[PDB]
């Protein structure tokens, strides 16, 4: 006979129900999570064996909304749910982003998380529910995972923070923020705001992190009851002798390579060093693992860059910790477009256009929580030539959908309403060059393109990405990070807004133990950065 | 004609530390 | 340029087979016609097998051109695109009977392409396409133990009717398709209005008897124009290597198949296979890995098959006619119109019912005429149902096939529009799989429809029957496991109420199935579904 | 940052602007090209090192139109540009075809060209602009490339040649021709004409080739100022000892193989020769490169066929240089179709149908230059069975769209106008057999299918493909070429038209230094060829 | 407020069995 | 009602040939 294991708990003004043990017993773990009539069925499958020559962690999160959850039959020609919509892709990223860094370094077994919305209360958003589901399922599975995580939406009504506000309550909110993290630290923040201050945005992150602790505690109590035994998994043992042989051939060369400021040169040299080092070690011993040599070489790169940041030495491009790269701002670059702009920050460049249209042109979104028409469209394209590569030119990638939405949230706060400006507006950002943050270059480029098109935005809007290097209690917050400083650093911390406030805040933290003080240094240092960018933008164009 | 050479308005700044 | 032509009467129609003039570069090509309905069928078999190939790659592509009906495609691009659900279903009608006729061991890539080039709106192209594939394969010289025939059987005025027209089907209590060789039935696909076991068996026998004229005429066409049979042999029996594998594995695999739990059994079988291959590869590194897996598969097969024939308890301890444990639940999701969770052993289906209006009815732009559908049935099979990872994109062909099979099992009890004027969508989510999942969908649908308040005439249920047969000795199995399907001789699915059969599906993997065997299977299938219906009644016996 | 390097020049009645140095600096080269407000941003990325075991040149051209160029928001449900339309696919081919033969023989590094239309003047076609952009970028890149090429559209108004006519001017034109080539020779021609003579068509090619020399001169000057250093690239050093070893095993056998006239039998034997030769050499020395052995074998094939053509010996099938293959023409081949035809020329066969429709059936084209309704539809299918192969049967591929449009341009000139015959007409060509030119067979098959359907076309229409083998000043023009004669020859030269003129002319030349004389001989010899085919077509059906 | 098997509005179950005569 | 080339309402053919000059 089937027996469900059920834990219920209060979370704000809602009841969260967690059920496991009777549905999908062949998955590594499966949980049915409900928050007042809104239910998501979440499963995890982790493969026991890693693939022969695997050197990257294959994690896939699939989020899918069934229309029977709302008592409706799909509006499409086939009357069936198909490829994930823009909304389903974004929520899949909301689940993926906080869980990814919690898998141990070296863990490369294939893991798949599938979340299916099976019931919906039109006042309760399934995204928070699905995130609690993924956390609970991963914690019960026994797969190496340093959770559990919680999830909380924070609003701001009457200058007071509100936990998981309903769809009706968000109409009065000056903020829509989602925060996920462990018992100890915040891992992911996604938000849009109506130009709130640095203190108001930080208080929301802290509030939501404190409120979601009841979710973490209840998953912990469910895990002690029904959790499967934790996998006997070990990282590959440290080979000190092989490290020394790689360091003897490469460290001194890689140290000089990471003082080359030009991106194209500096790789081209990094690749020569790695090729020559590996080919030399294989000439000595043909049985050596080529993947393992790449991981040791990458460990050297990381150590070279990180320790130079902590020592207070000049960064890869010669900059100091709080310097912004060179700026070039252009307006009216294309002759037949309604509004165009070319924004260049260092080796990152965005060709951004604005197009005015009519009702006809507004997007009809057949969403699960209720049909909605969209007047403001924001599309972000990242072609492979922006980083000097060749590749597919198919449909938009998940990263392109995510960054198009982030840049949209950075602009929405200053957009005129329908009474003031009764037109459909489409903004397209073409990333022509990339070396860090391209989505923040899209924010600046959009602001110039909208003004060029004569769109009466409240004020000019701009953004940057902040980085971090942290060992123990020691840390350095980096302004306007390069691609390398994002990949070898500890966070990507994006802030967008006008002169008077923050329109969007996004955090992607790759470590545990991020601190309130650190997030505040980042927010203050970010404010100075965007005021500098806005000043240059003002020189070019200051009004429609 | 198109491109950055045909810009209606333009401004530029060298790498800098912003005033706090 | 001369066509070789053969004409013959098949019921009330004239069938024309033409070969020799068109597509002379294909291995074989046949233009088949039945009273103006024409299908051009080609076959290409590759001379060489891929060096590391271990499975037979057979592909059937069925496509309907709109110029066949004097129509221009209704789609935005005015061109035929990806196959519809109907075209996918007919492609499966061709694949299922031909697949088991290729010799065991034969792994050369074979592709069959059927293109409908002309259509009489009273003559269905599916039977015509099946005859074409049989003719082309028999002519090709590709190792193929055909030819097969194909027949649709109706039941009008309590009499069997061969290939009834579209108008005649409207008065028929049966729509059955049967395909097979001169000796035996291989494939059955049917929907019926609750007909008896004797009525359903008589239809299979009738259609198999009537289609012999098709087989006789293909045989005569092959004598005239058939290309010489390929010089192909299976790999010779290596008695010494078999004994070496048996010495390491037989006793361990015999014990492994006494483990009842699927997950525990598969894990153990994998360990046995992994250790046997690793040991043998250390003794001799040049031993073929695929071959060792083939010998290991033959041992499993022999262990399971011989225990069935000897009258010993099945893998899970059951006797030949025992049904697995049942768990039936209704009203499991809070916001859905009707929901059910149906569990049979290690197979589970989460099924929902949704009500809509005429706006929600599906419009099918089909070759034989435009048609609107008020009853929708979708079947989803995620990889976590069997504890695996995988691509979740667009319904696979197998999902489409099982979604239709489950629909045909429910259709007989659905109320018509005059009694319940609503569009009904049924979605079956397979959460666990170990055999038959489509029949679990039939039961779950019946429960979900009653939960939604749909006024069906009669609860409906189904099961899959199995077979183990050597010579004249055979054992018929009730409610088969996944292992009993793969190592067995057939998958024999029957759905219906207490009063009759709504759907009958046969997929037979051997030649030499008998009228008696089908009779025993049908009778034992009846007791099985009556037992399931009894448990279903205890939960719910009338619509809400 | 540094301003871009800009070069302007007059090109006919337009101003062309070339900008490089500021946008997309991480691409190998990037150019913004403008012609009176029509602007295309073209990038090139060529990979530094070739993939370890590559034996084909991977060149990809991606052409994409952004709707913000015309000040519009996309009309699709997602309000975003998706998969390339037919028009975008055709223009990508216009860019690909002339540039492909200019990369050195043996160069196999991955090259990608991406052209994005960012601005559009509705009178100035972006296709010529994009071609100039691809030429400028490839020449600036430093990738081994024997350009630069020019590009010109030639019209014919008041019996005079007109350079790059506007969309309004083209309404008065009896010709729409596009020609591209180096300073020395023509490389690509794509055209449709209202039954113009051989001299009128040849004059258009020469005119367009002479007029585009100003574009070539200006790209050369821009390369002088802004060109990157030429890649240090060398072909594989010739191995004479290995050449003689392969020739000793294969040359005599391949000489006999290319006297086998039947295509299936020839290929079968060519494959056996190559398999046995490679296996014999890898048994002597297993360290030999298999790809290189394949390239030497292909070189022996090429020389055997080419030298036999130059010596004046009978062709592979026994034909003389100006002989057309055997013909078989059939009408009313399918019962339910409006008009059907089966056209056979040798081993090339096309089953062609015609379907009549209403205004509802006319295709709506959401083109960048203006929305447009198409009343004449031509689709071309090339299934893998046509060449005795297996393969995907998904959607149309880049060539299927290309040949479908070529065949459409061959028939367009004789079509009745909507004023006299107000119906949507769809023509579908099914290639059942292929060994030289299918798409010219589609032209013939369409002419017959349209007459069979009762479409009052002005005259019957036909076509052929011409070949060439050229060494120094010695050359031979081949009529109705085999697939082998196309692949081992120097050109594919297609001409379609009635008894009174040319409806379509297409050139794909693989060598530099093609001559006005050769093109003239090809055109005259092509005329006798279609008059011969039209004569046989007349014997079957001569009026609707 | 909750989904899952514990919420079943109706329920029935049977152990593995051989059907009636 | 049969399909194929044996069904053609009109038919014409020619051997391989060099056309008139
Ligand atoms: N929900 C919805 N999707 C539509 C509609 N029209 C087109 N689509 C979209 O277009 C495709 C139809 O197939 C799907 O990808 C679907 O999302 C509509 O009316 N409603
Ligand atoms: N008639 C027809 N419409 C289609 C087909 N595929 C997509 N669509 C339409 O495309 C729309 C989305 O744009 C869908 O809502 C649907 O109406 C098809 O095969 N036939
Ligand atoms: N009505 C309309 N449908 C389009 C357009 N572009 C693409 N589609 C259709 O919508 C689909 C993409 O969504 C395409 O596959 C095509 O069927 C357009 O401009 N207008
Ligand atoms: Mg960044
Ligand atoms: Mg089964
Ligand atoms: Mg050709």
């Amino acid at each position: 006979m089937l027996n469900p294991i059920v834990r219920k708990f209060q979370y704000g003004q809602h009841t969260v129900t967690l059920e496991t043990g009777m549905m999908a017993r062949q998955a590594t773990a499966a949980v049915m999570v409900s928050m007042d009539d809104t239910a998501v069925f979440v499963t995890v499958v982790g493969q026991k064996k890693a693939k022969p020559g695997q050197d990257f962690f294959p994690l896939t999160v699939n989020y899918q909304e069934r229309t029977y959850a709302a008592g409706r039959i799909p509006g499409s020609f086939f009357r069936r749910e198909g490829r994930p919509s823009e909304g389903e892709t974004l929520i899949a990223r909301l689940i993926d982003r906080p869980i990814r860094p919690l898998f141990p370094e070296g863990f490369v077994n294939e893991v798949q998380v599938i979340a299916t919305v099976v019931s919906v209360n039109p006042q309760v958003n399934p995204d928070i529910v699905a995130m609690i589901g993924a956390s609970a399922a991963l914690s019960l599975s026994g797969i190496p995972f340093n959770g559990p995580i919680g999830a909380a939406r924070v609003g701001y009504i009457n200058d007071q923070y509100v936990l998981n506000p309903t769809q009706d309550e968000l109409k009065e909110s000056k903020l829509d923020l989602v925060v996920a993290g462990t018992e100890a630290a915040v891992l992911m923040v996604e938000s849009e705001a109506e130009l709130l201050s640095e203190d108001q945005m930080l208080g929301a992150v802290v509030f939501g992190h404190e409120q979601q602790q009841v979710v973490i505690q209840n998953i912990n109590e469910l895990v002690k009851e029904a959790g499967k035994p934790r996998w006997d998994w070990q990282p590959e043992p440290v080979n000190e002798a092989l490290n020394a042989r790689v360091a003897a051939l490469a460290e001194a060369r890689l140290s000089d390579a990471y003082r080359i400021t030009d991106k194209q040169e500096r790789y081209a040299q990094v690749d020569v060093i790695k090729s020559e080092t590996i080919a030399t070690l294989l000439a000595e011993d043909e049985t050596l693992d080529e993947n393992e040599l790449g991981e040791i070489l990458h460990a050297i790169e990381k150590n070279v860059v990180r320790s130079r940041v902590l020592a207070g030495e000049p960064r890869i491009d010669g900059r100091e910790k709080d310097m912004i790269r060179g700026l070039d701002v252009r307006t009216g670059v294309l002759p037949r477009t309604h509004g165009s702009a070319l924004f260049t920050r260092g080796e990152t460049q965005a060709l951004v256009t604005a197009t005015l249209g009519t009702a006809r042109d507004a997007q009809v979104l057949d969403e699960l929580m209720g049909e909605r028409t969209d007047t403001f469209l924001f599309h972000y394209n990242f072609p492979p030539y922006s980083v000097g590569e060749t590749g597919m030119v198919g449909s938009p990638k998940r990263r392109e959908i995510g960054h198009g939405r982030l840049a949209k949230r950075g602009v929405l706060a200053v957009m005129p309403d329908m009474d003031k400006f009764p037109y459909t507006v489409r903004v397209v950002s073409e990333i022509t060059e990339s070396n860090g943050s391209s989505s923040m270059a899209s924010v600046c480029g959009a602001s110039l393109a909208l003004m060029d098109a004569g769109v009466p935005i409240k004020a000019a809007v701009a953004g940057i990405a902040m980085g971090l290097v942290k060992e123990g209690d020691n840390y350095v917050v980096l302004s306007d990070i390069l691609g390398d400083e994002d990949h070898l650093g500890d966070m990507d911390f994006k802030v967008a807004g006008s002169r008077d406030g923050i329109s969007a805040l996004q955090m992607d933290i790759k470590i545990e133990g991020i601190t309130k003080e650190i997030m505040q240094v980042a927010l203050n240092q970010a404010k100075g950065a965007r005021l500098h960018i806005l000043g240059v933008m003002e020189q070019a164009i200051n009004a429609p | 004609a198109a491109g950055g050479h045909t810009a209606t308005h333009h401004a530029s700044a060298a790498p800098a530390r912003p005033q706090p």
